[PDB]
C-alpha cells in the first residue's frame, strides 16, 4: 500500500560542498525545484 | 668479453594455469567494501602461461620472447637465480635497450643503447684467497653507446625468507608499456609446497613509474650463473611467463582496502 | 528572503500568502567563511635555473628528460629576467598553478624553428611533431617556449642542432629516437651506404642571425604534470598550517580542497597511497603529509529544515522543524553564530520538542489529544490553539 | 614460541654417554635448530646446524663426538666417551619469520 | 678472515643515546645480513634487532621497548647499531655474529644461524 | 565527460573562465540523473 | 519483511503501532 | 547557461559560426524544459 | 549538432582530441532518444 517516502536536496546533490552554486544555481536550478515539487507530492500521497 | 655458451636443448614449452593469478592494483586511491570495476590489461583467469626453466637434468636455454602488450612474470625461487631482464626491441644493433637489474642490495635501472651477444647472464665470482663474491663481470652487454638513463633504488627482487618450512618465495612482476611510461607491478608470496601457480589471488603492488618512451618488443630474462674451476654453469631455476591483454574486471574490496577475489 | 521562517517559506514558495500546513525550505543559512592550508613541509628551490639556464641546451632529435622532486615551483622567477613566447598551458589554468602541488614534473628540452614552436602541442602534425617530439592527446602540462636568437644562433650558421627529416613510422606519444641508420626512400636497399634514394635522416637546421622570425631558435621547454594523484613532491609556494580536528574547516591537502570536519580514523593505507575514497565522489580518506596520520573527511551538517506554519492571514507564528537531530545540537549543525538573530531566536528557545522526524521548535507539546490536519512525520500532528 | 624443557642439572660419569634434548613447541614440528656452545667467561661456539634427518654441517675443531639425531616435535645432541672440556653451557636455537628465539640454557654438571 | 669488532661503550643512566658499532673487515658486507643478539650479565644471549641486505629492519623479539635502532654503513665497510635511548637491563655483552645466509648461497637454507660471532662489547648501564 | 568525477578537482586547477564549461557538463549530467529519477519513482508512485 | 548526499528518507505518519492499533 | 536569457539578444551581436553554440545551449535548454512538461502531463493524464 | 550524422564519418576525419567533443554531443543526443522512449514505453506498459 505504500512505498518509502524520500527527498533530494538540489544543492547537496549537484552543488555538493563546493563554489559559485548561486552562479550554478540561477539558471538551472527550477528542474530541481520541479522535481522536488513531484517528491513531495509523492510523499503526500504516499500518506493518503 | 662474451662467449657462445648455447648448450640449448629444444623442448616444447608446457603450458600451466595460473588460476586466478595477474591482477594487480588499477588505481592509487585507497577504496574499500565495494566492487570497483576496471579496464586495464590483465592477464586473464585460467589462461595458459609458459612454464620456461632451463636447469636440472647442463640444460641451458633464455630465449628472446615477444613484450606483446604486457608481460606476467612470476620466479618461485630456491637459490637466486633469476636476477633481472634486458626488455628491449632488437637487443642489438643501433637501438634502446633496457636492463633492469637487481644485484645484491640495489636495482640498477638502465635505459641505453647496450650491444648484446646471444647468450646473456650474470656471473657471480668467488675468490678462495679473498672469498668475496662479486659481479664485477659484465657480458650481457659488451660496452655502452650514447647513454641515456639511469637510476639507483631499493631493490625489486626482495629476500623476504627466514621463515622455515615448505613455503616458498614466489615473486610475481607485472610489465607494461603504455604512452611513454614504464609500470613496474609486483608481490612476492608465501606457498605451500605447491610445483604450480597457486589457487588463491595476488595484489601486486606497485614499483616503478619509469619515463621511458621507448618501442620495446622483445622482453628477455637474466639469470645469475657462478664461476666454477662446461664452464659457467650453476643453479637450479624455475619461472612463468604469460602475457596480458585488453581486458575487463572486476574487483570487490575487503574491509581493509585489499582486495579479497577478482572476477573475470 | 532571510530574516524569518516565513519570509523563507515565502521564497521557496513566491508568494506573499501562504496557506497553513508543512512547507520544506531550502537550506540558505551557513556560508563558511575560514580557510586552512597544509603541505608538505619541503621548502628547496626547484631546479628551474638550471632547465631555464641550459648554455648546452639539447637538441629536437633526441631531447632531454629532467625529473624534478622535493622542491617548490616559483613561477614568480622565471620572468624576473626571461620573457617567454608562447606560456599555453593544457589542463591546469596559469592562475592557479601556485596552489597546486605537483607529484610527477618532467622538463622536456629541445631547440626548433621558429615555424614549428605551433607544432609543440596536442593533435599538431609536421616533422617536428611526427618524427622528433609528439605529446600525447590527453597532455597534462604546459609548453614554455622563447626567442633565443641570441644565444643559440652565431654568423655563418649553428649546425650543432639536427632533426629526424625522415622516418619510417610515425612516433608514439613521448617516444625518443636517436638512431641514424639509412632511410631507404625507394624499393631498392641501401645496406647501410649512402646512395640514390638514400639519405641521412637527420637534417641540420641553419641558425643564422640574418635571417627572418621564422627561422631563429626558440628554446622549448616542456613540462609534464600529473594532478591530485598519488603522493605529491612539488609544491606552490604557500606556507603549511596547523591542523584544527573536529571542526568543519576547508582543507587543502597537496591540492584537495573541499570543506568538512575530520576525526581519527584506525584504517591503513598501503604505502603507495596518499588518499582515499570509499567511494568515489566523496574522497572521504587522506593522509596528513606533514605527520602522515591516516584520518577522515565527513560531511558537518544536514540539510534537513522545514517550516509548520498556520496560515499568514490567521497568525504569523511558526515553528520549525530540524530533522535527524537531538536537538542538541541543532545550533552546532546550523550554524547560528554567523546567522541572523532572529533566526537565532528560532534555532534555540524554551520550548524544544524531539520528535522520531525531528527536533520541533516553536511549539509545546500536549499530553492530551486532538484530531490531526497537518502532518509531522511520527505519529505526531501540530496545530494551532490556545 | 618453542619453549626448552632442558633439564637444569644432568650429569653423568666421564667417559660415558648422555643425550642432551631440545623440545620444541606442537607448532613447528618440522622446524629444524642450531646449536652453540658456551664454554664459561668465554664467546659462543657454533657446533651443528641439525636438519630434521639429523644431517650435519660442522663447525672447526668439533669431533665426530658431538651428533644430533631428530625424532617427532623434539630434538637430540648426543655426546659419547665425555671428556673434560664437556663442563659448558649448550643453547638450543631456531628460526621463524625475523625470529630467532634462542630459547634457554643446557647447564651440564657432568661428574667426573 | 671475518672478523666482528665493536666499539662504543659507556655509562649513562637510562634513557641515555651513545654510538655503538661493529665494524668488520675481510669478508663482503653487500651480501650478508647482520643480526644483534643481547646476553646480560649471567644471563641467556637473546636477539634484538638485524639489517638485511637491501636496507630493511626489523626491530623484533619484544624485549626491544622501543628503544633500540639497526642501521648499516655499506659505503665504510662497517655495521652500526644506530643507537640512543639505553635504559637500566641494557647493561650487558654486545656480541654481533654473521648469519650463515649469504646473498650468494647455494644448498637448503640451513642457514642464518651465525656461523661466526664476534668478540662482544661490555656496555655497563645503571 | 569533464576532466575529473568531482566538483571540487575542476575548481582547484581551472580559472573559472574555463571550468564553467565542465561545471556545466557536470550540472546538465546530474540534472539528468535526477530528472530520470524523478521520472522513475513518480510512475512507481502511481503504481503504488 | 526485511527493510532496505541530501538524499534524506521522510517517516511516515502513521507510524507501525497505530498502523496495528487500526 | 548562454550568455543571454533572449534569443535575439545572443542573434543580434553574434555571427552564426560563433553564435550556434549559444543556440544550441538555448535549445536543449528549453527542449529538456518542454519534454519534463509532456512527461508530466503524460502521467497526470494517466490519474485523471 | 554534430558536423555529421553518422559515427563513422565523424570518426574518420577528426582526432580524438576535438572529435570526442562532437561525439559527446552525438552520445547526448542518442541517450536523450533512446530515455524519452523508455518513458514513453513505461507508462504505455502501466495503461497495458
Ligand atoms: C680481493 O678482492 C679483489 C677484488 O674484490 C681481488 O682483486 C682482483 O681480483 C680479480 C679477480 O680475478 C683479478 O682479476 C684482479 O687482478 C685482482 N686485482 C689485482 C690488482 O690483482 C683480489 O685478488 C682479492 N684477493 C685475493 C683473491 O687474495
Ligand atoms: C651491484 O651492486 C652494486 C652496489 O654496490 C652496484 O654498483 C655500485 O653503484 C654505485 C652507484 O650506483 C657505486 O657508487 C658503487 O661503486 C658501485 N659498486 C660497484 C660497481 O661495485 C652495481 O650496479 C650492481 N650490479 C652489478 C652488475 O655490479
Ligand atoms: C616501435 O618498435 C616496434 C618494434 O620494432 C615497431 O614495430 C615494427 O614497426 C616496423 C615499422 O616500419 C615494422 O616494419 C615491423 O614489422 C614492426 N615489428 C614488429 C615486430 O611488429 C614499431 O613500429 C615502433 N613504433 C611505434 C610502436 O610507434
Ligand atoms: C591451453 O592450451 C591447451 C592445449 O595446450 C588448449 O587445449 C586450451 O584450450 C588452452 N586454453 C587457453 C585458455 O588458452
Ligand atoms: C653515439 O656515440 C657515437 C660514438 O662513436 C657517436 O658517433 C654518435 O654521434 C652518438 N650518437 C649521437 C646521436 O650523437
Ligand atoms: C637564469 O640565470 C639568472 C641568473 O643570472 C637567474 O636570475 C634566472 O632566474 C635564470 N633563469 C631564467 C629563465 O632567466
Ligand atoms: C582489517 O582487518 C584486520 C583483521 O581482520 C584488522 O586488524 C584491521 O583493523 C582491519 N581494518 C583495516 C582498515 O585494516
Ligand atoms: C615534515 O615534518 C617534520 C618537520 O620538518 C619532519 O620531521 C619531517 O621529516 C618533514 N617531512 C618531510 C617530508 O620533510
Ligand atoms: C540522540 O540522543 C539519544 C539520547 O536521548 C540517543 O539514544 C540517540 O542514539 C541519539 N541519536 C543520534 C542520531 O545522535
Ligand atoms: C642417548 O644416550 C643413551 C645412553 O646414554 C642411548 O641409550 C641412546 O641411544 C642415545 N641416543 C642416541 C640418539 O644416540
Amino acid at each position: 500500500v505504500s512505498m518509502t517516502k524520500t527527498s533530494v536536496d538540489c544543492t547537496m546533490y549537484i552543488c555538493g560542498d563546493s563554489t559559485e552554486c548561486s552562479n550554478l544555481l540561477l539558471q538551472y536550478g527550477s528542474f530541481c525545484t520541479q522535481l522536488n515539487r513531484a517528491l513531495t507530492g509523492i510523499a503526500v500521497e504516499q500518506d493518503k | 668479453q662474451c662467449v657462445n655458451l648455447t648448450t640449448r636443448t629444444q623442448l616444447p614449452p608446457a603450458y600451466t594455469n595460473s588460476f586466478t593469478r595477474g591482477v594487480y592494483y588499477p588505481d592509487k586511491v585507497f577504496r574499500s567494501s565495494v566492487l570497483h570495476s576496471t579496464q586495464d590489461l590483465f592477464l586473464p583467469f585460467f589462461s595458459n602461461v609458459t612454464w620456461f626453466h632451463a636447469i636440472h637434468v647442463k640444460r641451458f636455454d633464455n630465449p628472446v620472447l615477444p613484450f606483446n602488450d604486457g608481460v606476467y612474470f612470476a620466479s618461485t625461487e630456491k637459490s637466486n637465480i633469476i636476477r633481472g631482464w634486458i626488455f628491449g626491441t632488437t637487443l642489438d644493433s643501433k637501438t634502446q635497450s633496457l636492463l633492469i637489474v637487481n644485484n645484491a642490495t640495489n636495482v640498477v635501472i638502465k635505459v641505453c643503447e647496450f650491444q648484446f651477444c646471444n647468450d646473456p647472464f650474470l656471473g657471480v665470482y668467488y675468490h678462495k684467497n679473498n672469498k668475496s663474491w662479486m659481479e664485477s663481470e659484465f657480458r650481457v652487454y659488451s660496452s655502452a653507446n650514447n647513454c641515456t638513463f639511469e637510476y639507483v633504488s631499493q631493490p625489486f627482487l626482495m629476500d623476504l625468507e627466514g621463515k622455515q618450512g615448505n613455503f616458498k618465495n614466489l615473486r610475481e612482476f607485472v610489465f607494461k608499456n603504455i604512452d611513454g611510461y614504464f609500470k613496474i607491478y609486483s608481490k612476492h608470496t608465501p606457498i605451500n609446497l605447491v610445483r604450480d601457480l597457486p589457487q588463491g589471488f595476488s595484489a601486486l603492488e606497485p614499483l616503478v613509474d619509469l619515463p621511458i618512451g621507448i618501442n620495446i618488443t622483445r622482453f628477455q630474462t637474466l639469470l645469475a650463473l657462478h664461476r666454477s674451476y662446461s664452464g659457467w654453469t650453476a643453479g637450479a631455476a624455475a619461472y612463468y611467463v604469460g602475457y596480458l591483454q585488453p581486458r575487463t574486471f572486476l574487483l570487490k574490496y575487503n574491509e581493509n582496502g585489499t582486495i579479497t577475489d577478482a572476477v573475470d | 528572503c532571510a530574516l524569518d521562517p516565513l519570509s523563507e517559506t515565502k521564497c521557496t514558495l513566491k508568494s506573499f500568502t501562504v496557506e497553513k500546513g508543512i512547507y520544506q525550505t531550502s537550506n540558505f543559512r551557513v556560508q563558511p567563511t575560514e580557510s586552512i592550508v597544509r603541505f608538505p613541509n619541503i621548502t628547496n628551490l626547484c631546479p628551474f635555473g638550471e632547465v631555464f639556464n641550459a648554455t648546452r641546451f639539447a637538441s629536437v632529435y633526441a631531447w632531454n628528460r629532467k625529473r624534478i622532486s622535493n622542491c617548490v615551483a616559483d613561477y614568480s622567477v622565471l620572468y624576473n629576467s626571461a620573457s617567454f613566447s608562447t606560456f599555453k598551458c593544457y589542463g591546469v589554468s596559469p592562475t592557479k598553478l601556485n596552489d597546486l602541488c605537483f607529484t610527477n614534473v618532467y622538463a622536456d628540452s629541445f631547440v626548433i624553428r621558429g615555424d614549428e614552436v605551433r607544432q609543440i602541442a596536442p593533435g599538431q602534425t609536421g616533422k617536428i611533431a611526427d618524427y622528433n617530439y609528439k605529446l600525447p592527446d590527453d597532455f597534462t602540462g604546459c609548453v614554455i617556449a622563447w626567442n633565443s636568437n641570441n644565444l643559440d644562433s652565431k654568423v655563418g650558421g649553428n649546425y650543432n642542432y639536427l632533426y629526424r627529416l625522415f622516418r619510417k613510422s610515425n612516433l608514439k606519444p613521448f617516444e625518443r629516437d636517436i638512431s641514424t641508420e639509412i632511410y631507404q626512400a625507394g624499393s631498392t636497399p641501401c645496406n647501410g651506404v649512402e646512395g640514390f634514394n638514400c639519405y641521412f635522416p637527420l637534417q641540420s637546421y641553419g641558425f643564422q642571425p640574418t635571417n627572418g622570425v621564422g627561422y631563429q631558435p626558440y628554446r622549448v621547454v616542456v613540462l609534464s604534470f600529473e594532478l591530485l594523484h598519488a603522493p605529491a613532491t612539488v609544491c606552490g609556494p604557500k606556507k603549511s598550517t596547523n591542523l584544527v580536528k573536529n571542526k568543519c574547516v576547508n582543507f587543502n591537502f597537496n591540492g584537495l580542497t573541499g570543506t568538512g570536519v575530520l576525526t581519527e580514523s584506525n584504517k591503513k593505507f598501503l604505502p603507495f597511497q596518499q588518499f582515499g575514497r570509499d567511494i568515489a565522489d566523496t574522497t572521504d580518506a587522506v593522509r596528513d603529509p606533514q605527520t602522515l596520520e591516516i584520518l577522515d573527511i565527513t560531511p558537518c551538517s544536514f540539510g534537513g529544515v522545514s517550516v509548520i506554519t498556520p496560515g499568514t492571514n490567521t497568525s504569523n507564528q511558526v515553528a520549525v522543524l530540524y530533522q535527524d537531530v537531538n536537538c542538541t545540537e541543532v545550533p552546532v549543525a546550523i550554524h547560528a553564530d554567523q546567522l541572523t538573530p532572529t533566526w537565532r531566536v528560532y534555532s534555540t528557545g524554551s520550548n524544544v520538542f524531539q520528535t522520531r522526524a525531528g527536533c520541533l521548535i516553536g511549539a509545546e507539546h500536549v499530553n492530551n489529544s486532538y484530531e490531526c490536519d497537518i502532518p509531522i512525520g511520527a505519529g505526531i500532528c501540530a496545530s494551532y490553539q490556545t | 614460541q618453542l619453549v626448552l624443557t632442558q633439564s637444569p642439572s644432568a650429569s653423568a660419569s666421564l667417559g660415558a654417554s648422555v643425550n642432551l634434548t631440545c623440545t620444541l613447541s606442537s607448532g613447528h614440528n618440522s622446524y629444524a635448530i642450531a646449536w652453540h656452545q658456551q664454554q664459561p667467561e668465554k664467546g659462543p661456539r657454533y657446533l651443528m646446524s641439525l636438519n630434521s634427518d639429523g644431517s650435519h654441517t660442522k663447525g672447526d675443531g668439533i669431533p665426530d663426538r658431538f651428533s644430533g639425531s631428530s625424532s617427532g616435535a623434539e630434538r637430540f645432541l648426543t655426546i659419547s666417551s665425555l671428556q673434560s672440556e664437556d663442563e659448558a653451557d649448550y643453547y638450543c636455537q631456531t628460526w621463524d619469520t625475523g625470529i630467532r628465539v634462542f630459547g634457554g640454557g643446557t647447564r651440564l654438571t657432568v661428574l667426573g | 678472515e671475518v672478523q666482528l669488532v665493536e666499539s662504543g661503550g659507556g655509562l649513562v643512566q637510562p634513557g641515555g643515546s651513545l654510538r655503538l658499532a661493529c665494524v668488520a673487515s675481510g669478508f663482503t658486507f653487500s651480501i650478508y645480513e647482520m643480526n644483534w643478539v643481547r646476553q646480560a650479565p649471567g644471563k641467556g644471549l637473546e636477539w634484538v634487532s638485524y639489517i638485511t641486505t637491501s636496507g630493511h629492519a626489523r626491530y623484533n623479539a619484544d624485549s626491544v621497548k622501543g628503544r633500540f635502532t639497526i642501521s648499516r654503513d655499506n659505503s665504510k665497510n662497517s655495521f652500526y647499531l644506530q643507537m640512543n635511548s639505553l635504559r637500566a637491563e641494557d647493561t650487558a655483552i654486545y656480541y654481533c655474529a654473521r648469519p650463515q645466509y649469504h646473498y650468494y648461497d647455494t644448498s637448503t637454507y640451513h642457514s642464518y644461524g651465525f656461523d661466526i660471532w664476534g668478540q662482544g662489547t661490555m656496555v655497563t648501564v645503571s | 565527460g569533464a576532466i575529473s568525477s568531482v566538483l571540487n578537482d575542476i575548481l582547484s586547477r581551472l580559472d573559472p573562465p574555463e571550468a564553467e564549461v565542465q561545471i556545466d557538463r557536470l550540472i546538465t549530467g546530474r540534472l539528468q540523473s535526477l530528472q530520470t529519477y524523478v521520472t522513475q519513482q513518480l510512475i512507481r508512485a502511481a503504481e503504488i | 519483511v526485511t527493510l532496505a548526499n541530501g538524499l534524506t528518507v521522510l517517516p511516515p505518519l502513521l507510524t507501525d503501532e497505530m498502523i496495528a492499533q487500526y
